[PDB]
């Protein structure tokens, strides 16, 4: 899964 | 509310003490009461209430996906008939998650984002506001998809705009929005090829002015840059 | 009983499928229901109940430590005074966890022990019974603490003198019970010469029986024995 | 904190 903040 | 006959600072106090000990759930309820008091929330007092619902909706998203893969591999060809169980638990799991993003909606909808006026604030809430459809556009499959989609999209949307007037590019709100709605547009919209150049563009824009930044300022801008260069070597 | 209405296979089905997604709560809320409808446990609806509720108290006993450490420091010389909230807040932890433990015993005593007749069962369900009387002494300060040290030391009691009649020095339960009761000696009954003898000899007549185990046997047994081992470098 | 299983 790709990189959230 | 069960937290109405708490003091606000009290809910904070404790809304802290609860992140200590990795209490997230609590975190969420006591930064809840602290909202419907009415005032406004200081920059730390955001943090808290972001942090507590990220944790939160964040466990259930592990959970919903470990039980949707469940639940598609019982409908491939060749797989035993188990009974409704698996659908029914994995649909328990998403009403949950569901609840928890209407409810985050429901605060910034009452009244977080109206009366936030400085760009810091209303970005940070639109922020949340496009994260939450997100979420909700994750589990999605009925009549309403499109229109939860949009939603996000609006918020992210409004943020964007907002931030690129009123931020300088290595804002780390500016960052963090921009790599949330690439994500946006590689996992929910169909849309690689906008998800790789808004990545792109905005770690560009931000190496252009760290000259401008102290050391801490720089370190916070480089930590979230570092994200978006991540999701582009995944991506390209 | 909110699982009154689902079948007790169901029920088993979806612990299995909350332990695969962590959710520990869920899976303990399954496994009450499972045990409610009045017919003794398999081996492996055991485990499943005994898992869940472990991954319940634990997180709340994981929690309760980091605020009673911030409490004790806020009694100490020079501390500031920040009002009834750290403790308030311990308190609300402290109810929570005490209601698990109370579930617990709870099931145990209606009616799992007394149908309990062979010795797997009856030792398993009597380690349990010590076991949560053990995390309430751990946060009993009152007027009950020795009434509940004695409860929990019973327990084990009975379930040491039935392992030792019946089981073999190698067998799981066995060792696992006596490192439990071990740790009872050191960390609540003030006894740790008690402690380190019992997981010495626990040990040492576990080594003298390995020889007649298979392979997958003996990693069983060696896996326990190893934490007997750490726990006496931890002592000496 | 000492093991337990
Ligand atoms: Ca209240
Ligand atoms: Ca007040
Ligand atoms: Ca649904
Ligand atoms: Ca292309
Ligand atoms: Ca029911
Ligand atoms: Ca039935
Ligand atoms: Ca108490
Ligand atoms: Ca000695
Ligand atoms: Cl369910
Ligand atoms: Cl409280």
């Amino acid at each position: 899964f790709p990189a959230t903040v | 509310g069960a937290m109405g006959s708490m003091e606000r600072a009290s809910l904070i106090q404790k809304a802290k003490l609860a992140e200590q000990a990795e209490r997230y759930e609590d975190m969420a309820a006591f930064m809840k009461g602290a909202v419907e008091k009415g005032e406004e929330l200081s920059c730390e007092e955001r943090n808290l209430l972001s942090v507590a619902y990220k944790n939160v909706v964040g466990g259930q998203r592990a959970a919903w996906r470990v039980l949707s893969s469940i639940e598609q591999k019982s409908n491939e060809e060749g797989s035993e008939e188990k009974g409704p169980e698996v659908r029914e638990y994995r649909e328990k799991v998403e009403t949950e998650l569901q609840g928890v993003c209407d409810t985050v909606l429901g605060l910034l909808d009452s009244h977080l984002i109206k009366e936030a006026g400085d760009a810091e604030s209303r970005v940070f809430y639109l922020k949340m506001k496009g994260d939450y459809y997100r979420y909700l556009a994750e589990v999605a499959t009925g009549d309403d998809k499109k229109r939860i989609i949009d939603s996000a999209r609006s918020a992210y949307q409004e943020a964007m705009d907002i931030s690129k007037k009123e931020m300088p590019p290595t804002n780390p709100i500016r960052l963090g929005l921009a790599l949330n709605f690439s994500v946006f547009h590689y996992e929910i919209a169909n849309s690689p090829e906008e998800a790789i150049s808004l990545a792109k563009t905005t770690f560009d824009e931000a190496m252009a002015d760290l000259h401008t930044l102290s050391e801490d300022s720089y370190k916070d801008s480089t930590l979230i840059m570092q994200l978006l260069r991540d999701n582009l070597t995944l991506w390209t």
